């Protein structure tokens, strides 16, 4: 009894629904990551390395697609956007993880980086997103520690009264002072993460360098762990 | 500094004039109107099909097809009378947050975190969606754009600047600047000659399309402006800020008319729109609920409690027949 | 209008102390986290300290941790910042930043001269 | 100096044609009372006339 | 056949069956509703849960016929056409439930131990296909009974549907296949899947201690409930089959285990209570969802 136009509309709606379901399965198959960091963090080097190892000046978003173990990863980098990030950050409340690159060798700016990390961690819409903190540029930090021309106590006086954890195993080939400084920075970040995160919010601290070629492996492992955690709840395992 | 002293003197004079004119609260005069009855809106047909959060939507002239933008990078035309989807336009940029329906429906504009506005034609002879025009030049992300003519489009970007573009030449006809914070919401008067833009500086500025300069400014919200709507008469507008309060202002009086707030609301007004008569004000809140307030009494006419996530968009039809609200749960609900 | 006026400061010899008073008007002081930041000449802004809405939680930057003290009075909606043992490296313009939204402990009040809820600052020189 | 632009905008704000709030309130009330009948939301239309 | 009788046949079986019905009906419907909600979210786990709930509901609907069977001591009043179907529904629903529990365990093992792999397997379409294959294999591989008949009446005012204690060699071989394939193999697969899930959780440095121990508790309870519900019946069945295969038509065995057989069969029905509980109600989110739906 329905008119021919109505029937054509129903058929078109069914076709659109099928296409939307296919797009949904494609979207679910791939994983989407958000890359953030300071000016000195070295985001450009990391993204170039990822593009070349795992393959319009007003553009505001740079999307690089790489594959690890046949798992597609879409990393978004913010470009031509104003430094006011209180607004657009809300759009990334569905990303699987946020890879935040922090220059551990820049003491003057390590506290601003820590404050930004704290703000990201405590945001109302980002409390469900795990953060993969990458302390990049470790070579400069090690060189500065060996030279001794710069003292962490000038900016972090707690470093003076800090002792290397006994449980942790220091690298045999690394200077004890470098390991102690890295562990102190990681401890600060971990305390920031754990002060208000539990049950549905985890931070993964790792030490990496711009020259390292195994960052993709760590990112893939992080994503595997995050999907495991999500499935634990989605599959009623709790 | 002489400039600072002059600015302070002008601000003090404006404040004194406002205080003298605003002798008493406007609620006392309006209280003579009888209380409005219980408007218990009920859902009619929930919409599914989106795979991500819904951030924008606008009603067409025919009041039958409504555009909707989802963060997965899709624009879907939803038929209110049937729920069938007419057009589905994938976008190169996933993070699309703005979309609108042209008065004639010939063109649809959209934007996202990218600083490029994409316009497509839904009446292509071939029948395949194509990028009719790509407006570029903006420095920040597109927040919201509203149509006023089939030949020119007004858009607001995240660079604290609004731009009017001519679709024919594809260049910035004129630019509006002065905002300190990022422009969030936009609204055009019925004459399409004046428009009000809100930003994160807790101030709303009224500009003229032809003049190309700031006309008036409206402070009074405590926090960032998240939504802005024009009263049907066109001489007043209503804003919704992060302070969990809504304010109505008059372009002629240059003073606050009514304030809507309550102690139990500690979340911000994501969306604000007016009905055809303007008596009822609808506001979306982060608590997964929508509230309806009396424009003259600020009474809670009704509460829409059915929603599984944050309420990003809200709008009323040109004829006021029904209200469609979108949320982060990838669902749009129509209430009547 | 959201007005955030700063008062105090001046020239003090090394080893002295100062107290900067920040006065708020046009908004509820108790509903917002308050922040104090500094911007040294020829350098970017640096965050000094912050106080929660109720004042039960306070944090300080490592540079002046345990030396400066931040206190807020909701009766007069005023915020005090007392500085002790000034040094030449502390010469900078100090701003009273508000948090962008209420009922949230996360703030972004270190923006480069575009924040709306920051005041016009006090220049402390040593 | 950018402050010059700000003061130039401010001096224009003093040239607005201010109108007594009473007249605007009366006009708004008249508009609301005239358009109250034509608003379906304020007065729920019969289910038969409702497209939904 | 054999003079086999007992005073507990008319007390324990029917009381247990009425208990099972009364608690399954309120719970199985809610479990099916939760499974349908999960399917609407395109969570393939719901399909297996929905099929398990359907099988449980069918078993419950079949149960009251045996309640009449035990209300009047050992007799069948309905026709052969009736218990022809109902005794192939009753016996096969158990193994269907075990198969779907195994399917759930395998799906969760794939989800947890291999979060980023086997995307083609973890789909609603694939889940439906697997469920259809399971149903076809279960109804058709346990249909050998249907070839034969019922109402194997003897003296001592006894008549049996499938309970021909003086059984036949083919019944004994059917029983051997039942035990080994239907019961032990799915249970072993489920144990392996849950062991792999526990291994994956242990290897995860992100999971907290409390949730780690909670997962261990839930998995071990799920494993142990299957044994508690099904083992008592299966050991008795295997003993009967072995006795017959060694000493054909020597009915001296059922004289000592007649009551135990029926008690174990009734005890098996208790798994139609524990399954919906363990799979839907114990979950915090699902419990809250069903409570909200009921309170509305
Ligand atoms: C008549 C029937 C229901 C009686 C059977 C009782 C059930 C509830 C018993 C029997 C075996 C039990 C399990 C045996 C071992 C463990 C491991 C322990 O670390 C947590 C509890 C857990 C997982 C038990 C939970 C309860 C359990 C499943
Ligand atoms: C989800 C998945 O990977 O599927 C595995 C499952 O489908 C295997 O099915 P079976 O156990 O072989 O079914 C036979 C049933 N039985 C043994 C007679 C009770
Ligand atoms: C359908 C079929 O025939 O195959 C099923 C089988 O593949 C399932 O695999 P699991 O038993 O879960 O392996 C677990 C191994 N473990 C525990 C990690 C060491």
């Amino acid at each position: 009894t329905l008119s021919a136009e109505d029937k054509a509309a129903v058929e078109r709606s069914k076709m659109i629904e099928k296409q939307l379901q296919k797009d949904k399965q494609v979207y679910r198959r791939t994983l989407r990551l958000l890359l953030l960091g300071a000016d000195n963090s070295g985001k450009s080097t990391i993204v170039k390395q990822m593009r070349i190892y795992h393959v319009v000046k007003t553009s505001g978003i740079f999307e690089t697609k790489f594959q690890v173990d046949k798992v597609n990863f879409h990393m978004f980098d913010v470009g031509a956007q104003r430094d006011e990030r209180r607004k657009w950050i809300q759009c990334f409340n569905d990303v699987t993880a946020i890879i935040f690159v922090v220059d551990s060798s820049d003491y003057n700016r390590l506290q601003e980086a820590l404050n930004d990390f704290k703000s990201i961690w405590n945001n109302r819409w980002l409390r469900t997103i795990s953060v993969i903190l990458f302390l990049n540029k470790q070579d400069l930090l090690a060189e500065k520690v060996l030279a001794g021309k710069s003292k962490i106590e000038d900016y972090f006086p707690e470093f003076a009264r800090y002792t290397t954890p006994e449980d942790a195993t220091p690298e045999p080939g690394e200077d004890p002072r470098v390991t102690r400084a890295k562990y102190f920075i990681r401890k600060e970040f971990v305390d920031i993460s754990t002060a208000s995160g539990d049950g549905r919010h985890i931070c993964y601290p790792h030490f990496t360098c711009s020259v390292d070629t195994e960052n993709a492996r760590r990112i893939f492992n992080d994503c595997k762990d995050i999907i495991l955690q999500m499935n634990l709840r989605e599959y009623n395992l709790v | 500094d002489q400039l600072r002293q002059e600015a302070e003197q002008l601000k003090n004079q404006i404040r004194d004039a406002r205080k003298a004119c605003a002798d008493a609260t406007l609620s006392q005069i309006t209280n003579n109107i009888d209380p409005v009855g219980r408007i218990q809106m009920r859902t009619r047909r929930t919409l599914r099909g989106h795979l991500a959060k819904i951030y924008a939507m606008h009603w067409g002239t025919d009041s039958r097809l409504l555009v909707s933008a989802s963060q997965d990078g899709k624009l879907i035309i939803w038929d209110s009378y049937t729920t069938n989807k007419v057009h589905a336009i994938p976008l190169r940029s996933s993070w699309v947050m703005t979309c609108a329906y042209a008065p004639s429906g010939n063109y649809v504009a959209c934007g996202g975190l990218d600083n490029i506005c994409s316009i497509y034609n839904l009446k292509t002879r071939e029948g395949n969606v194509r990028v009719s025009r790509e407006l570029a030049g903006h420095t920040g992300y597109l927040s919201c754009c509203r149509f006023l003519d089939d030949n020119q489009i007004v858009t607001s970007s995240g660079d604290t600047t609004c731009a009017l573009w001519d679709i024919e030449t594809g260049q910035q006809t004129t630019t509006f600047t002065g905002h300190t914070g990022d422009v969030m919401s936009l609204s055009l008067a019925p004459d399409t000659r004046l428009f009000v833009s809100g930003a994160c500086d807790a101030s709303a500025k009224l500009w003229d399309v032809r003049e190309g300069m700031c006309r008036q400014t409206f402070t009074g919200h405590e926090s960032d402006i998240n939504a802005i709507c024009f009263f049907p008469n066109g001489n007043a507008f209503a804003t919704g800020s992060d302070d969990a309060t809504c304010r109505l202002f008059d372009l002629r009086a240059d003073q606050e008319l009514m304030t809507y707030s309550h102690d139990n609301i500690i979340c911000g007004i994501t969306s604000v729109s007016f009905s055809k008569s303007g008596r009822l004000l609808l506001a979306g809140y982060d608590d997964f609920n929508c509230n309806v307030w009396d424009a003259l009494k600020a009474d809670r006419a009704g509460v829409l409690a059915g929603h599984d996530n944050r309420v990003s968009c809200l709008g009323v039809t040109d004829d006021g027949m029904a209200v469609a609200t979108g949320s982060w749960d990838s669902f749009l609900k129509i209430w009547n | 209008q959201v007005q955030l006026q700063e008062s105090g400061g001046g020239l003090v010899q090394p080893g002295g102390s100062l107290r900067l008073s920040c006065a708020a008007s046009g908004f509820t002081f108790s509903n917002y986290k308050m922040n104090w930041v500094r911007q040294a000449p020829g350098k970017g802004l640096e965050w000094v300290s912050d106080i929660s809405q109720s004042g039960a939680s306070i944090s300080y930057t490592g540079s002046v941790k345990g030396r400066f003290t931040i206190s807020r009075d909701n009766a007069k909606n005023t915020l005090y910042l007392q500085m002790n043992s000034l040094k030449p490296e502390d010469t900078a313009v100090y701003y009273c930043a508000r948090c962008p939204a209420p009922f949230t402990r996360d703030c972004f009040d270190v923006t480069s001269t575009t924040y709306a809820y920051r005041g016009q600052g006090t220049q402390v020189t040593v | 100096a950018q402050a010059r632009k700000l003061v130039e905008q401010l001096k224009m704000e003093a040239n607005i044609d201010r109108i007594k709030v009473s007249k605007a309130a009366a006009d708004l009330m008249a508009y609301c009372e005239a358009h109250a009948k034509e608003d379906p939301l304020l007065t729920p239309v019969p289910a038969s006339e409702n497209p939904f | 056949g054999c003079h086999v009788d007992s005073r507990v046949d008319h007390l324990f079986p029917p009381s247990l069956y009425i208990f099972v019905i009364g608690v399954g009906l309120p719970t199985n419907c809610l479990a099916l509703w939760a499974a349908y909600r999960q399917v609407q979210q395109r969570n393939e786990l719901g399909v297996y849960l929905m099929n398990l709930s359907i099988a449980d509901l069918l078993y419950i609907c079949t149960l009251p016929l045996w309640v009449d069977y035990f209300l009047h001591h050992d007799n069948w009043i309905h026709g052969p056409g009736s218990c022809k179907l109902f005794g192939f529904i009753f016996y096969t629903n158990i193994y269907i439930s075990i198969a779907f529990l195994c399917c759930i365990s395998v799906d969760r093992y794939l989800a947890v131990a291999h979060p980023l792999r086997f995307a083609r397997l973890r789909r609603v379409k694939t889940a439906v296909a697997v469920s259809s294959v399971v149903w076809a294999t279960e109804l058709g591989a346990n249909s050998a009974p249907l070839f034969h008949d019922e109402l194997f009446r003897d003296r001592y005012n006894h008549t049996f549907c499938f309970e021909k204690f003086p059984m036949e060699g083919w019944v004994a071989w059917m029983n051997l296949y039942r035990v080994f394939v239907g019961f032990l193999f799915p249970w072993a697969l489920m144990l392996l899947s849950y062991r792999g899930i526990l291994r994956a959780v242990r290897g995860s440095v992100s999971t907290e201690r409390q949730e780690k121990a909670k997962i261990k508790r839930l998995a071990l309870s799920l494993i142990a409930i299957v044994l508690v519900c099904f083992a008592p019946y299966h050991v008795l069945l295997l003993s009967r089959s072995a006795i017959y295969l060694g000493r054909p038509w020597d009915c001296g065995f059922e004289e000592r285990v007649f009551s135990a057989y029926h008690s174990s069969l009734a005890f098996t029905s208790l798994n139609c209570v524990a399954d919906p509980i363990l799979y839907c109600l114990v979950n915090e989110g699902a419990r809250s969802d069903v409570a909200k739906a009921l309170h509305n």
